This record gives structure tokens, sequence and C-alpha cells, in this order.
């Protein structure tokens, strides 16, 4: 069937191609994050600074809508005065390198929308299963 | 200070300076600071019932 494809890469393997490309493998990179006489004080503090980064990253994916479904989506409407950016072009034009520089204004903002969000829909559907 | 363990009716009552301890310089400035611990995850009932 296939004589020769795109098998897969190694983790930041894709990171120079366009995002479209990009978002088929999120697996791999997400992967490679975890674990693969004074000296050991070093090798322990680095170890739990390890674990405290990614916990901190798993809380803040916690208090929005999605826990454990690595992609999600949500109910905040794209402002376009942040980007002035076509559809067309960024799936498959740029790299998330590139994205970066550009959205790197308009953060912490966004994450605090967020925040409000899953806020007031976990309390309007509380009161949903309230009256049910 | 210190007072002395005065006895046998007598109605002044000296004072006296006494050193003692290191702590007591140290709880003449933690007179004002307790701590506590943090626990999260109360309960509480009210009316709504989870759907299958």
């Amino acid at each position: 069937a296939v004589g020769i494809g795109a098998v897969f890469l190694g983790f930041l393997g894709a990171a120079g191609s366009t995002m479209g490309a990009a978002s088929m493998t999120l697996t791999v990179q997400a992967r490679n994050l975890l674990s693969g006489t004074v000296w050991g004080i070093k090798q322990l503090q680095a170890r739990v600074l390890a674990v405290e980064r990614y916990l901190r990253d798993q809380q803040l994916l916690g208090i929005w809508g999605c826990s454990g479904k690595l992609i999600c989506c949500t109910n905040v409407p794209w402002n376009s005065s942040w980007s002035n950016r076509n559809l067309s072009e960024i799936w498959d034009n740029m790299t998330w390198l590139q994205w970066d520089k550009e959205i790197s204004n308009y953060t912490q903002i966004i994450y605090g929308l967020l925040e409000e969000s899953q806020n007031q829909q976990e309390k309007n559907e509380q009161d949903l299963l309230a009256l049910d | 200070l210190t007072r002395d363990g005065g006895s046998t009716n007598s109605t002044t009552e000296t004072f006296r300076p006494g050193g003692g301890d290191m702590r007591d310089n140290w709880r003449s400035e933690l007179y004002k600071y307790k701590v506590v611990k943090i626990e999260p995850l109360g309960v509480a009932p009210t009316r709504c019932k989870r759907r299958v």
C-alpha cells in the first residue's frame, strides 16, 4: 500500500512545518515531558521542578472547560482586533514559532476570559440541574 | 520584670529585672502570628441531582 510515506518524527520534529500538519501529532510532544554526594540534591530539585511545572499546567487546564481532552473548543468568540489575519492563510502558511511573536501582546487576558466563561457556564448548568 | 514572691501581709510589691531565657526576646516580636493550614473540599446539601 504505502511505498514511502511520512512516518513520524521526534518530539519537536514537525515544529518547522505549518500548524495544520503539526496538529496531526501532539502525543509525541506530550509524552516526552515527564521522565524521558551533593549532586543528589540538584537532581532531586530538578525532578521536583519538572513535576511542579507539569502539575501547574494540568491544573490551569483543569479550571477551563476541558480537563483531559487534549483538544478543546469553547464559547469565547475570537476578536479580530488581536490578530487581523485571514483564516485561509494561518493554517497553511505559518508556524507556531512564527505565531507566538504575533500573539505575544494579547495574553493573560484570554485566560481570565476562559475562567469567567467556564465559571458562568458551570453555575448556569448547576441551576439547570437544580431545577432538574 | 519579675515579681518577688512576697507572703506575710505586705502591701508593697517590689519588682526586679531578670534575664533568664533567650526565648522571651523573640516572644516580644512573635506575639502577633499563628500559622494555619488550608483545607479544601467541603460538602453541603442542596437541591440538585446528577442525571444518568
